[PDB]
Parts: C-alpha cells; sequence; structure tokens
C-alpha cells in the first residue's frame, strides 16, 4: 500500500528507536506487545497503519523496523526490555563485535560480515511490501557502526531497489559539545561514502536538544531518554500523512521533490514545535502564527547553527491537529514578508507546507504538554556550511600529524580514502558557496568606457 | 440526450471532486444511498446529465478518480457520499507522483493512463449524445498537474471534437504550498493551452480573503473553499440541466468566453456572498447580484480584473429573474465602466437565466468573466520558471524520470509567447493596427 521500513544504526540509532517505537504503537493503541486492545474489523479495516505494521494471528501487529549493532548489551536490551514481545526475533540482529567507535570495522570487516544476514531480512520485509516506498536509517554520523553500517548498508540498498525512496535519519555534529575523540573522521568518512545515496537526509544536533529540554521544556536532567523522547514527535510529525487522514498530505517522495535543489544539497535541518514547560503551557496561546514565530528563532532550532548565518534556499514546514489552511497561509505571508528572515537572490519559490488531521501525542511517564496542534520543519540552507567549516577545521589538524590513522588501516581501509573524503568536503565547501550567491550575470575582465 | 463526464485528479482534484458531487446530489435530492428521494420532477428527470442509470431505483455518479498515492482516495471512500462512488471508477496508484509533474506524465501516469482511459470509454459508451470534459485538479500538485495532463494530450486524440473543460487550482502571488509549482504550473500550461476548451484559474489565495472579508469566516477551511467551487461548477452547468428563459449549456458558453484559441483562461465569480450578519439587510436582487458579480476582490483569483480590460464575460443567473431587470445591469456596468472592456469585442456580455435557484438560496449568479488581467498569472510564473531553468534548479528531479531540457525550453518559450499574446491584446486598439505607409505626390518630368 504505502510501506515504509526502519534501519536502526548502532547504539545512538537503535537508542532513538526504543523512543520511536513506543510512540508508533501508542498513537494507534497498539500495546507493548503488539495487540490491538479493540479492533472494530478483526481481519481489514482502519488500520490504516499497515504502512508501519505487518499484521498476523488475530490481529497481533509486528512492526516494520530492523535492529543493529555489534554489541548485544544494546539489541538483548530490546529482547528483554518493556517491548520484547511486540518486535520479531530475527528482527533484533546482531554482531560478535561492536565497532570500537570505528569506520573500517564497519565497512571493511565485521560489518561486512553482517550485512548480507541483515540484506536478506531486509528482503523478506520489502516483499511483503506490497507498496514499499523505500527505507530510512537512524545514526549518528560520529558512530562507529554509525559511520561504518550505514554507508555499507546505502552502498547495497541503492543498487538493490534504486528508485526507491533513499533516508537517512542521523545525529550531526556538536559544534563545543562531544563525545569522542574520533567523531570528525567517522562523519567524513560517511558523507564520502553516503552522500551519494540519499536523496533527502534529516538532521538534528543534542547540543541544540539538551538547549531545547533546558529552556523550552525546562528540564533540568536531560537523560538520552529524555532527548530522544523528543525526536519520537519530529518522524511522528513527518510520517503522519502515511499513518492518518487530514486535507494536505505529504508522501516520503515529496520531502526530496521539494527540499533539495541541487542533488547534493539534502541535508534539510529540523526543528518541531510547539516545546513548553508544564508551567509554560497554560500561559500560552499557541496560535498557528505564534508556533511558527517559534519556528524559525534561531535559538529553537534542532541543529545548532544560528541560520541567520546562512540564507534559506527551500524549506517544509508541516502542520498537524487543530489547524486551518487560511491560517497557516497567514504565518507563510507573515514570515515571507519579513524578508529580512532571509532567502537567496534567487529563490522563485520555497515553501512546503502540508495539513493532517490528527493531533500531537505524548508518552506516558513525564510532566508533558498535550498541545492540541504542532509544526515539524526543516531548513534548507548555507548555515550548515559554517559547521562544514568546523568539519573542515577538526579534520585538518589531526590528519596532517596522520594521529589515529593506523586504527582505521588496521581495519581494512586504505589511505586515499580518508583523503578523498576530505576532497569531497573541499567540494562541498563550495557546492554550498556557489548557491548562497546572488544571482548577476557577468564575465571576466575589463578596465575602459562603453559609453 | 446530453450527458457530461466529469474527472477528478490529485490529491486535491478529488478532495474538490467528492464535495462537489454532495453539493450537486443535494441540488438532486440524492441520498447518500445514490437513490433519488428529492422534491421536484425535474431534478429526477434531467439527472442523466451527471449519472449513470442503474436497476432497482440507483443512480451511478458519472465521475472517475484518479490518484497515484492511496492514501486520499481511501479518505474520500469513507466519507460523506463516498459509498454512491462506483468501486470501478476509483483508478489508484501506489507509488505518488512526489509532486513531481514528470515522475506523473512519463513513469507512474503511463504505467496506469491506460487503465483509465477503458474506464472513460466505458463511462463514454453510456452517453447517449457525450457532451464533453470537466476536469478537477491542481496545476501545483503532481499527479492533477502531470497525469492530468498526460490525460487531457490523451483524451483528445480519441475525442476530438467534444469539448474538454478544466477547473484548475492555480499558483497564487503571496505563498506557495509546492516548491516545483513554477515548474509543474509551467510544464502543465503547455499542455492544456492546445488541448482543452476552457481553463477556469481557481486561487487559494482569493478563496481564502472572499472567506475572511465577504463571508466573515475567522478561520477559512478547506471544507469551506471547496463549497465555492462547486457552487459554482453548479452554476457554469446550470443550463443543461434546469430550464429557464435563457439557456447556456457548455458549448454555448465556450463559444462566447474564447475568442481566439488560447485565450481560454476565465476568473469566475460567484454571487451572492454575504455574512451570517449581512444576510439579513443586503436585499437579495439582480443589481446587488450584479455588482457582487463585477466586484473585484470577489473573483475567483487573487489577481485584480481592473489592471486590464474584459475580451468577454458570461454570466448564469438563477431564480425567479425579470429579462429588463437583467439586461439594463449588464448595461449599466457597462456604461459606468467602459475602461474596463476591450473596445473591439463589442457589447462584451452574454446573459443566461435559470428559473431554478440553488438549494438554500433564494436566487444567485455565475460570473465567469474572460479579462487581459490574467496575464499577471503567466507573467509570475514564467519568471520564477527561468528562475529555476536558468539554474537547473529541481529539474535532476524530472530528467531523472526521462524528460529533457528541450521540453523545459518549450513550456518556456510557449509561456513566454502567450503571455506575449495576452499583452498583444492588453489594451489593443479599435484605430487600425500596422502597416502605416502611403503613395506620394506626381513629379514634375
Ligand atoms: N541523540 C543521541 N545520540 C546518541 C545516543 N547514544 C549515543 N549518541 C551519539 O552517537 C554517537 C555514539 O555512538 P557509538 O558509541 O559510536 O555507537 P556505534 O555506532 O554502535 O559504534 P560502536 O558501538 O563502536 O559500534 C556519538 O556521536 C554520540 O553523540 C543516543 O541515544 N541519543
Ligand atoms: N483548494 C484546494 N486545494 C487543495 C486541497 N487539498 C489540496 N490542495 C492543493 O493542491 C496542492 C496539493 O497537491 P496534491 O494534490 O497533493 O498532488 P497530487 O496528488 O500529486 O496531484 C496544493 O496546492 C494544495 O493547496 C483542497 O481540498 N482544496
Ligand atoms: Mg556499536
Amino acid at each position: 500500500m504505502r510501506e515504509c521500513i526502519s534501519i536502526h544504526v548502532g547504539q545512538a540509532g537503535v537508542q532513538i528507536g526504543n523512543a520511536c517505537w513506543e510512540l508508533y504503537c501508542l498513537e494507534h493503541g497498539i500495546q507493548p506487545d503488539g495487540q490491538m486492545p479493540s479492533d472494530k474489523t478483526i481481519g481489514g479495516g482502519d488500520d490504516s497503519f499497515n504502512t508501519f505494521f505487518s499484521e498476523t494471528g488475530a490481529g497481533k501487529h509486528v512492526p516494520r523496523a530492523v535492529f543493529v549493532d555489534l554489541e548485544p548489551t544494546v539489541i538483548d536490551e530490546v529482547r528483554t526490555g518493556t517491548y520484547r514481545q511486540l518486535f520479531h526475533p530475527e528482527q533484533l540482529i546482531t554482531g560478535k563485535e561492536d565497532a570500537a567507535n570505528n569506520y573500517a570495522r564497519g565497512h571493511y570487516t565485521i560489518g561486512k560480515e553482517i550485512i548480507d544476514l541483515v540484506l536478506d531480512r531486509i528482503r523478506k520485509l520489502a516483499d511483503q511490501c506490497t507498496g514499499l516506498q523505500g527505507f530510512l536509517v537512524f545514526h549518528s554520523f560520529g558512530g562507529g557502526t554509525g559511520s561504518g553500517f550505514t554507508s555499507l548498508l546505502m552502498e547495497r540498498l541503492s543498487v538493490d531497489y534504486g528508485k526507491k525512496s533513499k533516508l537517512e535519519f542521523s545525529i550531526y555534529p556538536a559544534p563545543q559539545v562531544s563525545t569522542a575523540v574520533v567523531e570528525p573522521y567517522n562523519s567524513i568518512l560517511t558523507t564520502h561514502t553516503t552522500l551519494e545515496h540519499s536523496d533527502c537526509a534529516f538532521m538534528v544536533d543534542n547540543e541544540a536538544i539538551y538547549d531545547i529540554c533546558r529552556r523550552n521544556l525546562d528540564i533540568e536532567r536531560p537523560t538520552y531518554t529524555n532527548l530522544n523522547r523528543l525526536i519520537s514527535q519530529i518522524v511522528s510529525s513527518i510520517t503522519a500523512s502515511l499513518r492518518f487522514d487530514g486535507a494536505l498530505n505529504v508522501d516520503l517522495t515529496e520531502f526530496q521533490t521539494n527540499l533539495v535543489p541541487y542533488p547534493r544539497i539534502h541535508f534539510p535541518l529540523a526543528t518541531y514545535a510547539p516545546v513548553i514547560s508544564a508551567e509554560k503551557a497554560y500561559h500560552e496561546q499557541l496560535s498557528v502564527a505564534e508556533i511558527t514565530n517559534a519556528c524559525f528563532e534561531p535559538a529553537n532550532q534542532m541543529v545548532k547553527c544560528d541560520p541567520r548565518h546562512g540564507k534559506y534556499m527551500a524549506c517544509c514546514l508541516l502542520y498537524r491537529g487543530d489547524v486551518v489552511p487560511k491560517d497557516v497561509n497567514a504565518a507563510i505571508a507573515t514570515i515571507k514578508t519579513k524578508r529580512s528572515i532571509q532567502f537567496v537572490d534567487w529563490c522563485p519559490t520555497g515553501f512546503k507546507v502540508g495539513i493532517n488531521y490528527q493531533p500531537p501525542t505524548v508518552v506516558p511517564g513525564g510532566d508533558l504538554a498535550k498541545v492540541q496542534r504542532a509544526v515539524c520543519m526543516l531548513s534548507n540552507t548555507t548555515a550548515i556550511a559554517e559547521a562544514w567549516a568546523r568539519l573542515d577545521h577538526k579534520f585538518d589538524l589531526m590528519y596532517a600529524k596522520r594521529a589515529f590513522v593506523h586504527w582505521y588501516v588496521g581495519e581494512g581501509m586504505e589511505e586515499g580514502e580518508f583523503s578523498e573524503a576530505r576532497e569531497d568536503m573541499a567540494a562541498l565547501e563550495k557546492d554550498y558557496e556557489e548557491v548562497g550567491v546572488d544571482s548577476v550575470e557577468g564575465e571576466g575582465e575589463e578596465e575602459g568606457e562603453e559609453y | 440526450m446530453r450527458e457530461i463526464v466529469h474527472i477528478q485528479a490529485g490529491q486535491c482534484g478529488n478532495q474538490i471532486g467528492a464535495k462537489f458531487w454532495e453539493v450537486i446530489s443535494d441540488e438532486h435530492g440524492i441520498d447518500p444511498t445514490g437513490s433519488y428521494h428529492g422534491d421536484s420532477d425535474l431534478q429526477l428527470e434531467r439527472i442523466n446529465v451527471y449519472y449513470n442509470e442503474a436497476a432497482g431505483n440507483k443512480y451511478v455518479p458519472r465521475a472517475i478518480l484518479v490518484d497515484l498515492e492511496p492514501g486520499t482516495m481511501d479518505s474520500v471512500r469513507s466519507g460523506p457520499f463516498g459509498q454512491i462512488f462506483r468501486p470501478d471508477n476509483f483508478v489508484f496508484g501506489q507509488s505518488g507522483a512526489g509532486n513531481n509533474w514528470a515522475k506523473g506524465h512519463y513513469t507512474e501516469g503511463a504505467e496506469l493512463v491506460d487503465s483509465v482511459l477503458d474506464v472513460v470509454r466505458k463511462e463514454s459508451e453510456s452517453c447517449d449524445c457525450l457532451q464533453g470534459f470537466q476536469l478537477t485538479h491542481s496545476l501545483g500538485g503532481g499527479t492533477g498537474s502531470g497525469m492530468g495532463t498526460l490525460l487531457i494530450s490523451k483524451i483528445r486524440e480519441e475525442y476530438p471534437d467534444r469539448i474538454m473543460n478544466t477547473f484548475s487550482v492555480v499558483p497564487s502571488p503571496k505563498v506557495s504550498d509546492t516548491v516545483v509549482e513554477p515548474y509543474n504550473a509551467t510544464l502543465s500550461v503547455h499542455q492544456l493551452v492546445e488541448n482543452t476548451d476552457e481553463t477556469y484559474c481557481i486561487d487559494n489565495e482569493a478563496l481564502y480573503d472572499i472567506c475572511f472579508r465577504t463571508l466573515k469566516l475567522t478561520t477559512p477551511t478547506y471544507g469551506d473553499l471547496n463549497h465555492l467551487v462547486s457552487a459554482t461548477m453548479s452554476g457554469v452547468t446550470t443550463c443543461l440541466r434546469f430550464p429557464g428563459q435563457l439557456n447556456a449549456d457548455l458549448r454555448k458558453l465556450a463559444v462566447n468566453m474564447v475568442p481566439f484559441p488560447r485565450l481560454h483562461f476565465f476568473m469566475p465569480g460567484f454571487a451572492p456572498l454575504t455574512s451570517r450578519g449581512s444576510q439579513q439587510y443586503r436585499a437579495l436582487t439582480v443589481p446587488e447580484l450584479t455588482q457582487q458579480m463585477f466586484d473585484a476582490k470577489n473573483m475567483m483569483a487573487a489577481c485584480d480584473p481592473r489592471h486590464g480590460r474584459y475580451l468577454t464575460v458570461a454570466a448564469v443567473f438563477r431564480g425567479r429573474m425579470s429579462m429588463k431587470e437583467v439586461d439594463e445591469q449588464m448595461l449599466n456596468v457597462q456604461n459606468k465602466n467602459s475602461s474596463y472592456f476591450v473596445e473591439w469585442i463589442p457589447n462584451n456580455v452574454k446573459t443566461a437565466v435559470c428559473d431554478i435557484p440553488p438549494r438554500g438560496l433564494k436566487m444567485s449568479a455565475t460570473f465567469i468573466g474572460n479579462s487581459t488581467a490574467i496575464q499577471e498569472l503567466f507573467k509570475r510564473i514564467s519568471e520564477q520558471f527561468t528562475a529555476m531553468f536558468r539554474r537547473k534548479a529541481f529539474l535532476h528531479w524530472y530528467t531523472g524520470e526521462g524528460m529533457d531540457e528541450m521540453e523545459f525550453t518549450e513550456a518556456e518559450s510557449n509561456m513566454n509567447d502567450l503571455v506575449s499574446e495576452y499583452q498583444q491584446y492588453q489594451d489593443a486598439t479599435a484605430d487600425e493596427q500596422g502597416e502605416f505607409e502611403e503613395e506620394g505626390e506626381e513629379d514634375e518630368a
């Protein structure tokens, strides 16, 4: 019909997939062991969510999910957790040794020992999609398997299924926060390999989401369970049009056709709103304008570059729940009219708008805001060229001294691989500079009069 | 005798279509069983124009549903009058058009459009005299744009002398809902311009403003916005189904609205339009109907007709009307507004009057005005299109389905040519045009 398939790649992808797949059950009434607790048509009906689940037995749900890190410790938490009896036991996949925060262990040794077991179970899910759209991968660019397996999966999928939607969903490098000494290398060996494959790739940073939780939600203590249980609502707001009815719904293809002027410029940065504390939600007005204002606010962005350092190319601004097309048109006309909120000179048409009737729904187990309506935004902009410039800075100090490179060598990797990934970053730097320019015409050299 | 097929295409065009068919089912007294239990002979005795007749006292609407994405199509099925629609008139893909006109023209529409043409045929061998084709769709859509212009350009080769008529959502001037609007719109207009007979331009920026200004609706919904559209398609087809003093059927209409075969894009309007406050105080009369019909904020395009000149106008009045009171109001406008008519088409009005008003209005009028003013639409879209193809922006997605750069050039070449034809006739003289040279005086030898 309209089927999607998610792959949860490495520790971050997995930790995220546990948040996501609480909410994908919870939206439909589906219980933590796949059960539909009450069904108006046992063996058909609505059930609009066969796009996210395959049905078995007497109306038990099996999800359309995959879990993989070469660490049992993070997958066994799926097979012994609160939801163990939801998922499929040959869809909680491991390997014999975890990837040490390294690329080459993925791409040329140990990921390369598990890729054909994974691609096979993916083939059995795919054949059971009557209307396969494509697949999403959830990762960190800074991850070990995150870098090393996504790359090797999308080298396989993009010529296994081809014209099918190729998506990524990525934890994207923090400006000042870090986790690992080896993140710049993991990121840049994956962009080299995988930016040739995704049609659109959707971006968030932990340093911004920590900010959202400390400011907007007014949480003193963001655990990763506090963080990821926000992100759930991002893909819940992206995926609504495939899960519920409405007025102006958006397939997984249309983000591509609209967010991407050029097929290297397909990394749009997310934000989602409203986000308030359980004190703030009782004094706010939370109308569509006021959401849409907070959606373009620089502090409020889910990748931590200020969009004002950039210029906007394109954007996608989907609305969910209590929302009205004239009221939305009014907020678009407002952000548009404030030209100070800056687009490129050449932009004829920069927007993609949507209406889905089902509201936002939270989780059990917080002091949380049960709002009536929400927006989910993705920004395409030269502001990502500020954080490319940071990867250009991080890389060159390490790689000149040739720090760490022997750990990648000894697990299957060329030296020319690093070099040719940074070469691609030398291109990307400029691929993003040949856009931020104004459309004015002319060439060569002159020093005299025409008049 | 004379019967019309309608097609609905796009998630946009089927959501309009599904509610047009409610409004019409209301006008004819059809119950959501597909059964007539209305309230006048005529409603049943001219049901033929729109529905197939079926045994056991049933009518099936002669409308087809098309979208390459299954989503909204099922929303129409389990909604209002969804069960009167024929299951075998739903024709649906799996993948979508992706907002992409060339994925609709070349991939997922070529893969599906014959199976439709077959249903369109099965409908056409149900029509004793096939009138022609109505469409509702979106130009900013994928499927409505791309797979509809596939269908438009294929019908015309198969149905040569029948009319093929269109009610398009068109891009608006202030905002945009989809980024590839200028590509989709301009690739569309390329096909439409030479395979259709009418192009009713419908614009959400006006629809949203009519709902806010004239009906004092604080929060206009798409429910609201399709209603006006439905009551205007209603209007435009009233003279086949319902009698009166002057009947102006879809043939007769078109003859009086298209002066040359490419100048067939119109600004429709509905009258009256009045808030729940206003309805108490305004008198519902032929002169307040005429004034609201010319009222430059009340047209269904977000473009100001007073920027140009009417080539031609038509009106469809509905209810108990008085012929001198219609004609003299049509005359009073043309007298006080001489600057708003083109001077070499004389007396720029097509009148027509039906006996029978729309259900829940004591009297109404429909406007179909053909102005130069539509230059504005093609002026904005062809600069936005050169803004895109000059920089090959968004274009890899469509070439990536088997289109070539020659075609973008030919869609553009034609729209620029087309805006130059409407601007050739924007304010074109009734005074002679060109060749101003002469013979001299006789000379000594
Ligand atoms: N948002 C978020 N990021 C996470 C989470 N877990 C870790 N990270 C990030 O993801 C990366 C760490 O993952 P890794 O430890 O490299 O996990 P892996 O990909 O499986 O690599 P190996 O375990 O060595 O196979 C760093 O860039 C972290 O900032 C999580 O649950 N949420
Ligand atoms: N006026 C009107 N326009 C609509 C409605 N729903 C969608 N649209 C518009 O149609 C476009 C959406 O395109 P869509 O139908 O999704 O593409 P398609 O399915 O590929 O043909 C946008 O311009 C929307 O504003 C509706 O009910 N009424
Ligand atoms: Mg791991």
